């Protein structure tokens, strides 16, 4: 798995 | 990477710490390796057929000949109308305003884009017109119609049918296009083989395929000429120079039969085929259509026809329900229980087209990208579903009981999209 | 007198109305015997569309008059 949806 | 076409709304591409392209969904606020503009991976286990469709599908779609113009084509139909509607909103325009993006509106966008291609393939590829007819009155695909003619016009109506074809190949959009097998070969200008007889005439196909193992002569006599049936009277053709002398026989065999394929499935459709494809080219360059063969240009014109129920339930999101509430449970029921027509109505209703990925659902788009079938938490008991067809949302207010939510979800689809 | 409702599937609801009647008040007669609720509904006759602040006698519309449901499901 990729960076996993964080900071918007 | 523009050259394969900017990528879809709420959608970020940032690179990993060692370069290694990912992609940023702001609409799922998740994550992924997957470019959203081009098909989705592939699970290991997977038939080649599909993985080097997969792989096929990006060649096609990088090539400058497949890149959407600036700007945008406008096409006004009435849905009562949207053949004869089309058929004008189309001819009228030139191949490189028919690549710009296609703002589709119903007389009184993006998600009307799927919704029209799947409804107006439905007129077109329907034997009423005599543009083309069920092969048989057992497998309802089609073919070309050699009685077409009938209609002086009718080659007029093949070339705005082929710059629709294309034009949904053009715009990632799916038809209802159950052709026969013999047809992609020729859109693939690959030679139609006494196989295709069988598709095309399952009764002159055991006869010819007859005619080559076992005896001939004082069984059969013919000669290197066939009868054309058109309108009540009849035409004998010579399947070559001087052909109606040439007598067949046991030794003959291989050419009769080879001449008489290649008459009745494509010369005897010439002109019929020669306009379709003249119309199909003015998109689709045909030097690049050809990198697939003839199963996958039939996927790819016309994606998966057939629902998978258990691929749907795996890949449908949720909001504000979990996979384990009595509607959901329920909504999975009543589609277990309906057979393929009654579920692709209801994808029909929710999404606008009954047509798939070969992805399957785990990559079925929306109007603007990647959108996976949703039910959401909403509207009251007595109130009927409701539909975003752009969104592939499905508004499903939190039924009390079985029967009753059974009830509303069929006069939804039934009286929204009656097929 | 007597309307019927055409839902777009041939579904003929006859009704019991009278020209005095508000649209508001028609779909609401439909609801009562078929569920779906007056809000969703849509009523056409003669290409035209019956707006609620209306009445049955409005637009012309006199006994086995035919209009056609629509259902407002899609976007």
């Amino acid at each position: 798995q990729p960076p996993a949806y964080d900071e918007d | 990477v523009s050259q394969l076409g900017p990528l879809p709304s709420g959608w970020e591409m940032r690179l990993t710490n060692t370069a290694r392209v990912y992609f940023v969904d702001h609409n799922t606020k998740t994550t992924t390796w997957d470019d959203p503009r081009l098909p989705s991976s592939l699970d290991q286990n997977v038939p080649q057929y599909k993985r080097d469709f997969r792989r096929k599908v990006i060649y096609f779609r990088s090539q400058p000949a497949l890149r959407i113009l600036p700007g945008q084509l406008h096409i006004k139909v009435r849905r009562k109308n949207i053949f004869e509607d089309a058929y004008q909103e189309i001819m009228r325009q030139t191949p490189e305003d028919l690549k710009k993006r296609l703002m589709i509106k119903f007389d009184g966008y993006g998600g009307v884009s799927r919704e029209f291609f799947f409804l107006l393939s439905h007129e077109m590829f329907n034997p009423f017109y005599g543009l083309f007819e069920y092969s048989a009155y057992d497998n309802y695909t089609i073919q070309i119609n050699p009685n077409s003619g009938i209609n002086p016009e009718h080659l007029n109506y093949f070339k705005f049918i082929g710059r629709v074809v294309g034009l949904g190949v053009f715009h990632r959009r799916f038809l209802d296009a159950f052709f026969v097998g013999a047809l992609y070969k020729m859109m693939l200008r690959k030679k139609v083989v006494l196989q295709d007889m069988e598709g095309v005439d399952a009764e002159v196909y055991n006869s010819l395929n007859w005619m080559l193992e076992n005896s001939i002569d004082g069984v059969l006599d013919l000669t290197f000429s066939a009868d054309d049936e058109r309108f009540g009277e009849v035409v004998t053709v010579d399947l070559k120079p001087d052909g109606r002398n040439i007598e067949v026989t046991d030794g003959n065999k291989k050419e009769y039969v080879e001449l008489y394929t290649q008459w009745r499935i494509v010369d005897r459709v010439q002109e019929q085929f020669k306009a379709f494809m003249d119309g199909f080219n003015e998109l689709i360059p045909e030097d690049l259509v050809t990198v697939f063969d003839e199963r996958e240009l039939e996927l790819l014109i016309g994606g998966i026809a057939e629902i998978d129920i258990e691929d749907w339930k795996k890949h449908t999101d949720y909001r504000g329900y979990q996979e384990s509430d009595e509607v959901i449970q329920w909504f999975w029921k009543a589609v277990s229980e309906w057979d393929n027509e009654q579920r692709a109505r209801l994808l029909q209703f929710t999404t606008g087209t009954s047509r798939i990925p070969v992805n399957g659902f785990k990559d079925l788009q929306g109007s603007d990208g990647p959108r996976r079938f949703t039910i959401e938490k909403a509207g009251e008991v007595q109130q009927l579903p409701k539909s975003h067809t752009c969104f592939n949302r499905v508004d499903l207010p939190q039924y009390v009981d079985y029967d009753s939510m059974k009830q509303k979800l069929t006069l939804a689809v039934e009286e929204t999209i009656g097929f | 007198m007597q309307i019927f409702v055409k839902t777009l599937t041939g579904k003929t609801i006859t009704l019991e109305v009278e020209p005095s009647d508000t649209i508001e008040n028609v779909k609401a007669k439909i609801q009562d015997k078929e569920g779906i609720p007056p809000d969703q509904q849509r009523l056409i006759f003669a290409g035209k569309q019956l707006e609620d602040g209306r009445t049955l006698s409005d637009y012309n519309i006199q006994k086995e008059s035919t209009l056609h449901l629509v259902l407002r499901l899609r976007c």
